[PDB]
């Protein structure tokens, strides 16, 4: 039947899900994540939204005013509301599925709440396609590909030009810093292809 | 984060091979999870971080995928111009605009609630730091507004069947990210995937810009732009954060450079060494590099030529002599404690030397700092990720290459000095510093291993678990925090295509309110330590045949 999620684990405990629609599929993934890491996954959410003070106190408000200050919720959920139908029947999905388990847990706590819980004093609440969303946002987005040090770059570039001098200090910056070095080993071979872009290591934008 | 794919020409006994270490520290439960989803267009099975919709590492049976970081710069900071008589504002071009700004509160347990805002421009969100009354820098990420569909691109590109199908869902993924394709008929292919600034010309992408509006950038690269290659004419496609193309250019991270000295040729040389590899050839380079020293292979030559004329009793002498002899493979003694060859602490100490005498006395301080690691820096609880090259270190190769590097050399990293000389100074700190400790007999040296610890915090450092929980693994290994691989075509199997994982501690992370822990609590935990791996099911009769339990719901939307 169209409304059928059936979920069959292998011998090492890992779930497949089997539904005929979108919405249905990521339910049963959402089922069995909150079954398998509930507490992980609360603690992933709090980490990503900025409200592990909440449950673990005073140690963590810096971490918390980090976090928020690193991105913009309204706008992650502006991009939630723009989705077609199908994608957010991926997070909605997700996120049901989530709260199917989670529902469950709280109305038999004594044999189904994981014992983190327990230990750190308090009980999990439902999600909402956002904080699936930020669960990738936070982790993949605002950590794993959000680098930079240009101040600090900046910092340094101005200390060697004091050093010596404002010619032989950008040479020396182009010497600890290069933008690029030829002799890199490279995932592409030269024989395949070179990136075309050629940019300023003179910081002219001064 | 590595990985690396053997083609058809390169494959023995399969078509394609894939195989992808994702490094990002280990932790308890498990970092990454196991799922197989089947329906609504998706058949895939694999294992993903965080239980992200999408997998990143998996198959459906056709093609399969991985990722590494590809650590391209994406991200420029504007120097915005304030005026203390228009707070919350800021000039861009020749305007006076109004920041965007919310309200926040921070709910403290047994705490006071704290409320502060946060603001944000054109550019991207207001740094804390470096504020002044005239200035503040926004931090401005290409793939803004992207998020959703850098998620959305990882799910949907599950369902292609074909490089074309597969390339399009890379162009809309936006963060940077190494993206990777292997299939049936053994094609292999790469992406450095990501939005990318078409920046202004004259822009230096290493250093702020102003945030008053001649600087903007122009939009964002064409996936024309983007470093891709599908059928490379080297057979393989290997990386290890290293550098996705000729002239490419890097993050701009101090720390993070792309140069002569990278420990994805650690890789590439056993890909290389073998005409092909089978998949338990390609599966065993994890082992190896896990446990190679990235630093042997780099300075070992310098080391040579620097103590080519010394007498045999030169202790300088043989501290290098038992580095020729060595392969750099670490491995522990039978005490679960020591490495049976003491060649990274004679390295360490050395390399630290030799960058406290270079490089670290170029810089100025207290810049001089960023340049003093060697890279072997660690705990009691050993790495909280992946081993590698340190900066310092890389700029020091530069150096000891002499005319060989293509880096100006624009200050002598030696003082004028011979090389030789340094080397050879850093030798005797060596000699001084281990034969003091560990005696003066090195063929008895018992240094210390790194162990490995998955951790019970995240890697924001927030509990994940009851600090119980974290497990313990004697030897250190330099390799993914999982580890799978696709091997397509195989000749030996009567699927079109074989999967394995290992995903440490285990499947599960539950515990009952009495502590009784799950069946699927640990189970992958000494399958992580010695290499092994578990396979990975697709088809309906796979899953059936080891199925271990079932349930079936029935809910309406
Ligand atoms: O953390 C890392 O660098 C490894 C990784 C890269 C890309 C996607 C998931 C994990
Ligand atoms: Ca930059």
């Amino acid at each position: 039947s169209s409304s059928e999620i059936k979920i069959v684990r292998d011998e090492y405990g890992m779930p497949h899900i089997y539904a005929n629609d979108t919405w249905h599929l990521f339910y049963g993934y959402g089922y069995v994540v909150a079954q398998d890491r509930l507490f992980q996954m609360e603690m992933a959410r709090r980490s990503t939204q900025g409200t592990v003070a909440e449950v673990l106190g005073k140690d963590f408000v810096k971490f918390d005013k980090d976090i928020r200050r690193n991105y913009w919720p309204d706008a992650i959920r502006a991009q939630i509301a723009a989705l077609s139908p199908e994608d957010m029947s991926i997070l909605q999905g997700y996120a049901d599925g989530m709260n199917a388990w989670i529902d469950k847990v709280n109305t038999n706590p004594e044999t189904l709440l994981p014992k983190q819980f327990n230990t750190f004093g308090f009980t999990p609440k439902r999600w909402e396609p956002f904080d699936v969303a930020m669960i990738f946002v936070g982790t993949m987005a605002n950590r794993f590909s959000d680098s930079t040090s240009e101040i600090d770059n900046l910092a340094l570039l101005t200390a060697l030009k004091d050093k010596y001098g404002v010619s032989q200090g950008m040479a020396v910056f182009n010497q600890l810093k290069w933008l690029v070095n030829p002799s890199a080993p490279t995932t592409i071979a030269v024989q395949e292809s070179n990136y075309p872009l050629k940019f300023n290591q003179q910081n002219s934008q001064t | 984060s590595n990985m690396w794919v053997i083609g058809k020409s390169k494959a023995q006994d399969a078509k394609a091979i894939m195989v992808n270490g994702p490094q990002a520290g280990w932790y308890a439960p498990a970092y990454t999870y196991g799922i197989g989803l089947h329906g609504a267009g998706y058949d895939v099975t694999g294992n993903t971080p965080f239980a992200y919709p999408g997998l990143v590492f998996g198959h459906n049976g056709v093609i399969s995928w991985g990722s590494t970081a590809g650590f391209g710069d994406d991200v420029d900071i504007f120097a915005e111009r304030l005026s203390a008589e228009k707070p919350g504002y800021y000039l861009h071009n020749g305007k006076w605009v109004k920041m965007l700004s919310r309200e926040e509160t921070i709910t403290v347990k047994n705490g006071q609630a704290e409320t502060f805002t946060v603001w944000r421009t054109v550019h991207g969100n207001i740094l804390q730091t470096d504020q002044t009354t005239q200035t503040a820098y926004a931090k401005s990420r290409a793939w803004d507004g992207k998020e959703l569909a850098s998620l959305l691109a990882w799910t949907h590109q599950m369902k292609a069947k074909n490089w074309q199908e597969w390339t399009q869902q890379a162009a809309k993924q936006a963060l940077t990210i190494n993206w990777y394709y292997a299939d049936v008929n053994g094609n292999i292919g790469y992406v450095h995937t990501g939005a990318y600034p078409d920046r202004q010309s004259g822009h230096d992408p290493r250093l702020p810009v102003p945030g008053t509006g001649k600087w903007d950038w122009k939009g964002l690269l064409p996936f024309e732009m983007n470093p891709k290659v599908y059928n490379p004419q080297s057979g393989y496609i290997a990386n290890w954060n290293n550098s996705p193309q000729k002239d490419y250019p890097a993050s701009d991270l101090f720390a993070f450079l792309w140069g002569g000295a990278d420990r994805v040729t650690e890789i590439d040389r056993l890909l290389e060494q073998k005409p092909r590899l089978t998949a338990d050839q390609a599966w065993d380079v994890i082992r190896q590099t896990s446990r190679q020293d990235l630093n042997l292979r780099l300075f070992l030559p310098t080391l040579q030529a620097a103590t080519s004329g010394l007498t045999q009793s030169d202790p300088r002498r043989q501290l290098v002599e038992t580095l020729t002899r060595w392969d750099g493979i670490n491995l522990l003694n039978d005490d679960g404690k020591t490495w049976q060859q003491p060649g990274s602490a004679i390295l360490n100490v050395w390399l630290t030397s030799m960058l406290k005498r270079t490089v670290v006395a170029a810089v100025p301080m207290p810049f001089d700092k960023w340049y003093s690691a060697s890279g072997y820096e660690t705990t009691q609880d050993g790495p909280t990720g992946s081993l590698n090259i340190s900066v310092g270190a890389k700029i020091l190769y530069e150096a000891v290459q002499g005319d060989k590097s293509p880096i100006p050399q624009a200050v002598d990293l030696f003082a004028g000095k011979p090389q030789q000389e340094v080397v050879l100074a850093a030798l005797e700190d060596t000699w001084e510093t281990l034969s003091k400790r560990y005696g003066n007999n090195v063929s008895n040296w018992k240094t210390p291993a790194m162990a490995l610890t998955f951790r019970a915090n995240n890697f924001f450092g927030v509990p994940q678990a009851a600090a119980e929980e974290t497990r313990h693994q004697a030897e250190y290994q330099n390799r993914g925090t999982e580890n799978d691989m696709i091997v397509f075509s195989p000749t030996t199997s009567d699927r079109p295509v074989l999967a394995w994982d290992v995903v440490a501690p285990g499947q599960s992370g539950f515990i009952a309110p009495d502590g009784t822990v799950d069946k699927h609590y640990e189970d992958q935990l000494k399958m992580y330590e010695n290499f092994g791996r578990k396979s990975l099911w697709l088809t309906k009769q796979d899953v059936e045949a080891h199925k271990e339990s079932q349930e079936v719901l029935h809910v309406q939307r």
